[PDB]
């Protein structure tokens, strides 16, 4: 994640969900597929 | 004459992706002297790109039940999935994920210390009636990378023998049993006969039969092709899963969120064409509808670009702040993969292959099948797993996050089957002194080929033909035209020209072998699609729009005449090729409806497809 990196969380703990060691930045499944930086990884 | 080196192992695994590594690790951990033959370095296998999820009914976020995952997978398969293999996979998934965690894969965790799980892939609770399930597990943003490093790393202490940058050419078959594999050492050009009592084919997919796919150029169906060259059937090769919006020239898919955030699809006339095909839902229509609509735009002459072969996804009307905050990273992705500035220009996109449901037919134990006089039979000594196989857990349509799962479950199954039937050090069957000679003859013919057609030109012609005749839009006349074209291109293999005659790192030669393999996969895909006169899962025909089962499952079964096997389509396609002539032969075998234990997991009868 060079120019537009996904937000890394303190202690790798998502402050909203408390997930530890999971996906950074916005929730990858929020549009129904699995997105990273606008790429669809899986669906 | 070529330097020919013979090796002897207990087992040989062809492939070092998630499936092959799971099998090789399992065999080595159990004490089998195991070779793993891989054309790529293990951690460069396509599995490394699988950043997302793996499904397992752990029940950490709510009550779950693996039988509900079974149901979702059967329904998703559109009743072409074999319910015994689906039972096996879904019942094993919770244990498989916990095993991987124990081996060192750091699955993300809830506050309470359980593996965190997400809703994904339309999965449900309570046999479709319980709302959304949350059973999709992951590691940070790198699940597949973590899987490969975990299994590859753990195998090293058990002394798995890796043959890296070796290209498997053919199976060593003798009297209907597999006795190993013959392979090319790509670095030095030598030929290696790797004898073993059991062989596992885990070579991945064949997406590169098409013009746009999500895999790298090395996903060329090589294991499929080895099976075809042995006279063994491939299965369900017409069932290819597409996504509507892959970046033209790259194959990188972009999220439906681009349209959810307000992006729109445009054709060469500047029109928002989804308003025509889906007046209500527009660009947020279903993926199947968007894929079909984009394909018709291109077919009917409204494609964009010099070759009118894609359409546009427009985002530059959205305020840049929204793009940056709602779709962080899309600018970087569009620049990297398309050289496009999304604030100024649209992203060129077209439907793109993502997954191959079809492949080498197996039973639920990973044993490869032949089909003789209407009877399934295992091929002694031969196994397959992962995307190269067709167990078939996915039937006519793979569910999201089930593809990483199949790798670990069926790679493990192959190892377990071998362990249950054999012991380390069992006598390795011998091979005839000239075993493999036809593979060497073919290699030599390509190495000194001096025809008139470049490998890359023939490959591109095949890929374009598959994209234009055998992709999302399927109708008889077009499929029949495509069949003729692929058959003509198969004949053109005899006119190839190669440039490199050397023995050191002759990748020109490897690319030509891969083209031969791709062409065998393409032939079987398109002829199977032409023959299958129905719509099921990923195979949608304009001229046969209905799923054709042994009954009309939209109506009560009482009083219907059940259709003879030969009069319905709820059956697997088996394809064969006479490699010398290109002649394709199709046969069919029943779908397995029985589970492994009906009291534990009931067969799910076919039901109408819900949209
Ligand atoms: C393409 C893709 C797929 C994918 C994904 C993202 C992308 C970009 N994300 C996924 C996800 O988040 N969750 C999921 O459940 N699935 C996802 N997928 C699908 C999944 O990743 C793939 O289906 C899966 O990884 C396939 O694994 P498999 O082990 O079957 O295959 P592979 O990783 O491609 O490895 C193939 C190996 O075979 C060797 N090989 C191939 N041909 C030869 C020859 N001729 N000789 C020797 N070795 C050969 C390759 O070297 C490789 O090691
Ligand atoms: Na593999
Ligand atoms: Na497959």
């Amino acid at each position: 994640l060079e120019k537009e990196p996904l937000e890394k969380f303190p202690d790798d703990v998502n402050p909203v969900t408390k997930e530890k060691g999971g996906p950074r930045g916005p929730e990858p499944t929020r549009y129904g597929d699995w997105e990273r930086k606008g790429r669809c990884i899986d669906f | 004459q070529y330097p020919v080196v013979d090796h002897e192992f207990d087992a040989v695994v062809v492939g070092a992706g998630g499936a092959g590594l799971r099998a090789a690790f399992g065999l080595s951990e159990a004490g089998f002297n195991t070779a793993c033959v891989t054309k790529l370095f293990p951690t460069r296998s396509h599995t490394v790109a699988a950043q997302g999820g793996i499904n397992a009914a752990l029940g950490n976020m709510e009550e779950d039940n693996w039988r509900w995952h079974f149901y979702d997978t059967v329904k998703g398969s559109d009743w072409l999935g074999d319910q015994d293999a689906i039972h096996y996979m879904t019942e094993q998934a919770p244990a498989a994920v916990v095993e991987l965690e124990n081996y060192g894969m750091p699955f993300s965790r809830t506050e309470d210390g359980k593996i965190y799980q997400r809703a994904f892939g339309g999965q449900s609770l309570k046999f479709g009636k319980g709302g959304q399930a949350h059973r999709c597990c992951c590691v940070a943003d790198r699940t597949g990378h973590s899987l490969l490093h975990t299994l590859y790393g753990r195998s090293l202490r058990y002394d798995t023998s890796y043959f890296v940058e070796y290209f498997a050419l053919d199976l060593l078959m003798e009297n209907g049993e597999c006795r190993g594999v013959i392979a090319l050492c790509i670095e030095d050009g030598s030929i290696h006969r790797i004898r073993a009592k059991n062989t596992v084919v885990a070579t991945g997919g064949y997406g590169r039969t098409y013009f746009s796919c999500t895999s790298a150029h090395t996903s060329t169906g090589d294991g499929t092709a080895m099976i075809t060259r042995a006279g063994l059937p491939c299965q369900d090769l017409e069932f290819v899963q597409f996504h509507p919006t892959g970046i033209y020239g790259a194959g990188c898919l972009i999220t439906e969120g681009c349209r959810g955030e307000g992006g729109i699809l445009i054709n060469s006339q500047g029109e928002r064409f989804m308003e025509r095909y889906a007046p209500v839902a527009k660009d947020l229509a279903s993926r199947d509808v968007v894929s079909r609509s984009m394909t018709l735009e291109i077919r009917e002459g409204r494609g964009c670009g010099p070759e009118k072969d894609h359409v546009y996804l427009q985002l530059h009307h959205l305020p840049p702040e929204q793009l940056a905050t709602r779709l962080p990273g899309i600018s970087e992705t569009a620049m990297i993969f398309a050289g496009v500035d999304v604030t100024k220009e649209p992203i060129p996109v077209l439907p793109t292959v993502h997954y191959n449901m079809g492949g080498i037919p197996t039973n639920y134990k990973g044993q490869v099948l032949r089909h003789v006089n209407g009877q399934d039979q295992i091929v002694p000594g031969l196994y397959a797993c992962g995307e190269a196989a067709c167990a078939s857990v996915h039937g006519a349509n793979r569910l999201g996050a089930n593809s990483l799962l199949d790798l670990v479950v069926f790679g493990r199954a192959c190892a377990l089957s071998i362990e249950e039937s054999c012991r380390p050090g069992d006598k390795v069957p011998p091979i005839k002194p000239n075993a493999g000679e036809e593979s060497v003859m073919n290699l030599d013919k390509l190495r000194f080929a001096d025809g008139s057609i470049r490998t890359s030109e023939l490959r591109l012609s095949m890929q374009k033909s598959m994209q234009n005749h055998a992709a999302v839009f399927r109708v008889g006349s077009v499929l029949q035209e495509g069949c003729g074209k692929i058959s003509k291109l198969y004949g053109d293999l005899k006119h190839l020209k190669t440039f490199d005659r050397g023995m050191v790192w002759n990748t020109d030669l490897v690319e030509t072998l891969e083209l031969q393999n791709l062409m065998l996969c393409a032939l079987q895909t398109i002829y199977g699609a032409e023959a299958r006169k129905e719509s099921r899962g990923a195979h949608a025909r304009e001229d046969y729009k209905v799923r054709i089962d042994e009954y009309d499952y939209s109506k009560p079964i009482q009083g219907q005449q059940k259709k003879p096997f030969e009069e319905h389509w709820r059956k697997h396609t088996l394809s064969y090729v006479d490699v010398g002539t290109g002649k394709v032969t199709l046969e069919y075998r029943p779908v397995i409806d029985k589970t492994l234990n009906e009291a534990d997991c009931a067969t799910v009868p076919p039901a109408i497809r819900s949209y």
